[PDB]
């Protein structure tokens, strides 16, 4: 069942939330989990919840720009919620 | 009084309604007006990205705009994230595009909490950038509003010492726009006002401003 994986996405963002700027050296493996979890969905998993941790975790670490190059894809399909 | 008048219904209302609850320290209504303003631009957003990036980028420049708001709430809330987020303020104000039109709007939602005196690494930049723009009148006013005294009314009173990294770009303005001899003797008196200070900067510890000033004179 999805509700372990949305519980864990939760509090992982209340904890990057909680501590910032101590969380730089597990960004980039969250990163390319969730975006694994976001984009190229196998399944019709909780996208919303996704959404809000991986937006709370760039507003707490401060990864601005970087993964706009480090991800090529992550533009479009942030673009891409709007239509779909 | 002005945005009393401003329809409610549009996106700029919800923001400048949202910025004037901001102001007042009224942290429940500034959030709900930031959640109205989003989906306000959203819509056009949606309606404008189909076409092409380039297109939407005028769109795109809002919704950062307006979520660098919750950021002020958090700097006028906590007291130790401040420097974090003036930091990463910095960080992706580097990845925008380098247009006065959009960079003033942005520093004007920015300096709700962050004077100009607390953060002129960021206003240097956009000195620079006006005077590369053909806009060198505004160039001059920010120039004159980071050193705090206008040198061109006193044209024999030499340029405060102080923030050099401000007079340097002042007499490089000064240099390109108008005055090639003047800049030349001022800039002579600063190097040697500069060296003359080095002497008696014994620094034991914090040796994050001798390589800055070796820097700046070379
Ligand atoms: O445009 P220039 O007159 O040639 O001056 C450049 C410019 O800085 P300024 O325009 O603010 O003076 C560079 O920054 P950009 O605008 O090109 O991005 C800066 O390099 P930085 O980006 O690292 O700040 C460089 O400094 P440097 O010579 O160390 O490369 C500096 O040259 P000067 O200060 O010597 O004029």
């Amino acid at each position: 069942n999805p509700g372990v994986i949305n519980n864990v996405l939760a509090t992982i963002g209340e904890l990057a939330q909680v501590s910032g700027l101590e969380m730089r050296k597990w960004v980039d493996e969250l990163f390319i989990i969730i975006m694994d979890m976001l984009q190229d969905s196998s399944l019709l998993a909780k996208r919303q919840v996704a959404l809000w941790t991986l937006g709370q975790l760039v507003a707490s670490t401060g990864y601005v720009v970087e993964p706009y190059r480090k991800y090529p894809t992550l533009l479009e399909v942030l673009l891409n919620f709007l239509k779909t | 009084e002005y945005t009393c008048m401003i329809p409610r219904d549009t996106h700029d209302g919800a923001f400048y309604r949202a910025v004037l609850a901001l102001h007042q320290d009224l942290f429940s209504l500034a959030q709900q007006c930031i959640d109205k303003a989003r989906d306000l631009l959203d819509a056009e957003l949606t309606a404008m990205a189909g076409e092409s990036y380039s297109r939407a980028y005028g769109a795109m420049v809002s919704c950062h705009m307006l979520s660098e708001l919750e950021e002020v709430i958090q700097y006028k809330l906590v007291p130790e994230r401040r420097e974090i987020i003036r930091q990463i303020w910095w960080e992706r104000l580097q990845g925008c595009q380098r247009i006065v039109e959009d960079w003033q709007k942005i520093l004007m939602v920015r300096s709700l909490v962050v004077s100009p005196h607390e953060d002129m690494r960021t206003w240097l930049k956009y000195a620079s950038l006006c005077g590369k723009s053909g806009r060198l009148a505004l160039a001059h006013k920010t120039l004159v509003l980071l050193l705090g005294v206008d040198p061109s009314r006193q044209l024999d009173h030499p340029l405060p010492t102080v923030h050099p990294q401000v007079t340097y770009a002042y007499m490089k303005n000064m240099w390109k726009s108008a005055r090639k001899i003047d800049a030349f003797q001022h800039m002579q008196h600063f190097v040697q006002t500069m060296q003359q200070q080095a002497q008696h900067a014994i620094a034991t510890e914090d040796q994050q401003h001798k390589q800055e000033l070796h820097k700046l004179m070379a």
